[PDB]
């Protein structure tokens, strides 16, 4: 980060929304009757199929964000919420995994 | 006054009652971190 | 000194200071002049202009800064149990981002104030906005990713109170729709999402969906749900439109419980539909109209996959259009031009009865009227906000008028039956 | 707070105002529109009002809006307006 | 008695976290 | 002639206006066709708040003109100004 030379750990695969602008962009095409990439296509469909995934890694980044905010907050309380430190230090090792 | 200690304690015992409730980490340590720090008001309290 | 700064940050302080200022503004507001003429010697002039337009009459401006700029009026909505009371969802603010995605704004005709009398702010773009029409002091609409929030008019907390659930099985596409529905017993928190997520919710539970489902029909053709509306008393009875352009019944209960019709006339994704929102003396429902992105309105017919009549006069691009909730003839429209077509067809069929697009093309993109119809919010996406008194002779519909809409609507059949005959006889052997 | 300022600033949004005082009982304002001296003068003064009108509510009658009172004047519109923690006022003209 | 000792309750610190997780992605 | 009758049913008429009783130059019930206890009591207070709102006035400055004191009170809010000839009630809500 910037002045934060340590490696913040955006942890998640790479989101583009781009994607979703490619599934509209698909739904556009089968509405408008225009022939396309059919290999994009069925990319785009599986990438449909996973874009609740997707909005689900968001989320878990999101309460990640909010849990440091909070622990930002209050360091000098943080070891009172230590079993959800270690309950979320081990989703963060499962969704590592 | 030792009413109004009597008052403080009472909120800091219903603040501890809460807290046995929340059932968060380090709970042992939380305790005696809040006594030290008792403690250290106490110790203000006694030189006054 | 720090015992003021800390009772001015004092949540019940701050809040009594608020409930003060709100007071404060209703007295300001009941703050009339004492040099007053109301022998009505100022409205000759008025009355000299009267017989050329009075029928439209701009009534106020909600317009702000704190959340306007970059935020289009994503939604409009009049509730129900204060009709002094209008919404205003705000699109994305882009010139304001480090401000969230979505601050809604209180459009007031209690009141002529700025000051919005309710917000609800949060990070996502409120693209769905319903009111609550069993509800007094309850907020909710639909996240740009989809999943709905809640908020209170009457509170002091513009965050979004709740939020529904937000997964691959919750909404993941974007909340198109979204409305209060069921009965008062047995409510039903209407949602739909652009995948075709009909989202039936519950007020109290924001984790579970009362009723999930989403739509496909055309075998299995993924449901891109344009334009929307509902029968009344029909909760079964929806009306779904299509980005590609298809409009269709739909059905909540059933063995086909979801899209239940299927009609095709537009030349545009769906862009402005509501149901025949006027009832008197004649039962219309079966018929509505629509509009696209075609630079015409469609009207439609429950039993007609072709549209029932064409309302094409558009130069451009239709955003918006509202059949009236009280005169049967009349139907307003909008457009990214500010296109107000408020259309009273017994009144003028072949022209509007009032066609005003906005000078300059001011983006009409969602309104909403008053409860009796009497004044119509319309606004720029940049915050060009217009509400439109409606003249009585025009506004009010005549008694017969409903049987003269039957009257009419007959007519249509028969002129509708010539062009039918006609692109009959018209093919060539 | 921060609300409550800008809802002060709202009311004061309105130019020519002479002075409105969000005020205390201690004789002193949470927010006055005016200079500094003149302001705990007229604090003073608005939080002795504010007793005395706060005594004839209560004379009137004792479950009223314990609120406000404004004061429309052909001086100065007076708006008082006082909280049971902290208080206000707001003397202004009587257009608004 | 046996006073205590309930083995020193505390969590991976965030930034451990990221420093094993860094680990991880590593032998990823 | 009958201006003064005209304008005591107009503010008795007037949306909101709960009474417009015209009491004495020293306040005390002079019109006063109903219950003349609670009424006088009322008035009486009316001229302790109007004493009150006189030293807040002179707090600001003595020889003040005034239009009317809009107290807000819940039982019967008052945008009345009282004087020193006569007392006739200017009580009514705000939301009428």
């Amino acid at each position: 980060v910037r002045g934060r030379t340590g490696n913040v750990l955006k942890l998640k695969v790479n989101f583009l929304p781009e994607i979703i602008t490619l599934s509209k962009e698909v739904r556009n095409l089968k509405w408008l009757g225009f022939r396309v990439p059919l290999a994009i296509v069925n990319k785009a469909h599986q990438a449909n199929q996973l874009y609740p995934f997707a909005i689900s890694l968001i989320e878990s980044v999101r309460t990640y964000e909010r849990t440091c905010e909070k622990v930002e907050e209050r360091n000098t309380i943080s070891l009172l919420v230590a079993g959800l430190k270690k309950e979320v230090q081990a989703l963060i090792a499962e969704g590592i995994a | 006054d030792h009413k109004t200690f009597s008052e403080i304690l009472n909120r800091v015992q219903k603040a501890v009652d809460d807290l046995n409730l929340h059932s968060y980490s380090n709970l042992p340590i939380w305790v005696n971190k809040l006594d030290m720090e008792i403690e250290r008001i106490l110790g203000v309290r006694l030189q006054a | 000194e720090e015992e003021k700064q800390q009772i001015l940050h004092s949540e019940e302080f701050l809040s009594f200071f608020d409930h003060s200022t709100r007071i404060v503004e209703r007295a300001l507001s009941e703050q009339i002049n004492i040099f007053f003429d109301y022998s009505g010697r100022d409205l000759e002039d008025k009355e000299g202009e009267i017989q050329a337009g009075a029928k439209l009459s701009l009534n106020r401006q909600f317009f702000d800064e704190r959340w306007s700029k970059h935020r289009v009026v994503s939604c409009l909505d009049w509730s129900s149990q204060y009709p002094e009371l209008l919404v205003a969802s705000y699109n994305n603010n882009e010139d304001a981002p480090h401000e969230p995605d979505g601050v809604a704004l209180v459009w007031n005709m209690k009141y002529k104030k700025t000051t919005p009398e309710y917000v609800f702010h949060c990070q996502s773009a409120v693209m769905s906005a319903t009111f609550a029409k069993f509800h007094p002091n309850l907020v909710v609409g639909g996240t740009y990713s989809g999943q709905i929030v809640l908020w209170d008019n009457r509170s002091n907390k513009r965050t979004p109170v709740q939020r529904t659930p937000l997964s691959a099985a919750a909404h993941t596409h974007p909340v198109y729709c979204v409305n209060v529905v069921g009965t008062q017993n047995a409510h039903n928190l209407i949602s739909i999402s652009t995948d075709g997520k009909i989202c039936s919710w519950s007020l109290d539970m924001l984790s579970h969906p009362q009723d999930s489902m989403e739509l496909v029909h055309k075998q299995s053709k993924a449901v891109a749900v344009t334009s929307m509306s509902f029968p009344v008393g029909d909760v079964n009875n929806f009306v779904v439109g299509s980005e590609e352009g298809s409009v269709y019944t739909a059905c909540r209960h059933g063995s086909k419980a979801g899209i239940s019709e299927m009609f095709e006339g537009h030349q545009g994704p769906i862009t402005g539909i509501h149901c025949h929102a006027a009832v008197g003396a004649v039962d219309f429902s079966h018929l509505f109209v629509t509009s696209s992105f075609d630079w015409t309105v469609k009207l439609w017919s429950t039993k007609n996959n072709k549209p029932l009549y064409s309302f094409e006069d558009n130069a451009g691009y239709v955003y918006d259009v509202m059949w009236s909730p009280t005169h049967p003839a009349l139907f307003a429209c909008v457009d990214g031009m500010g296109r107000l077509d408020l259309w009273n067809l017994n009144n003028d069929t072949e022209v509007p009865t009032a066609s005003i697009s906005v000078e300059g093309n001011p983006a009409l993109n969602r309104v909403r009227w008053t409860h009796s119809g009497r004044e119509i919010a319309v606004g720029d996406s940049e915050g060009q906000i217009v509400i439109y008194d409606v003249g009585e002779q025009i506004a009010v519909p005549r008694n017969d008028e409903w049987a003269r809409f039957g009257r009419t609507l007959a007519e249509i059949n028969a002129n509708r039956a010539d062009a039918e005959e006609e692109a009959a006889t018209r093919i060539p052997a | 707070m921060a609300e409550v300022e800008e809802t002060l600033k709202r009311l004061q949004s309105q130019k020519g105002v002479q002075g409105i005082i969000v005020v205390n009982t201690e004789g002193i304002p949470i927010k006055s529109t005016m200079d500094n001296p003149t302001t705990t003068q007229y604090a003073s003064l608005m939080h002795s009002f504010i007793l005395k009108a706060r005594s004839t509510v209560r004379d009137i009658d004792p479950q009223n809006d314990l609120t406000f009172l404004r004061i429309r004047s052909k001086k100065n519109e007076i708006m008082v307006a006082p909280d049971k923690d902290y208080f206000l006022i707001v003397i202004q003209n009587p257009t608004e | 008695r046996k006073l205590v000792h309930d083995k020193e309750l505390a969590a991976e610190d965030e930034q451990v976290f990221l420093m094993k997780q860094q680990s991880l992605l590593a032998k990823q």
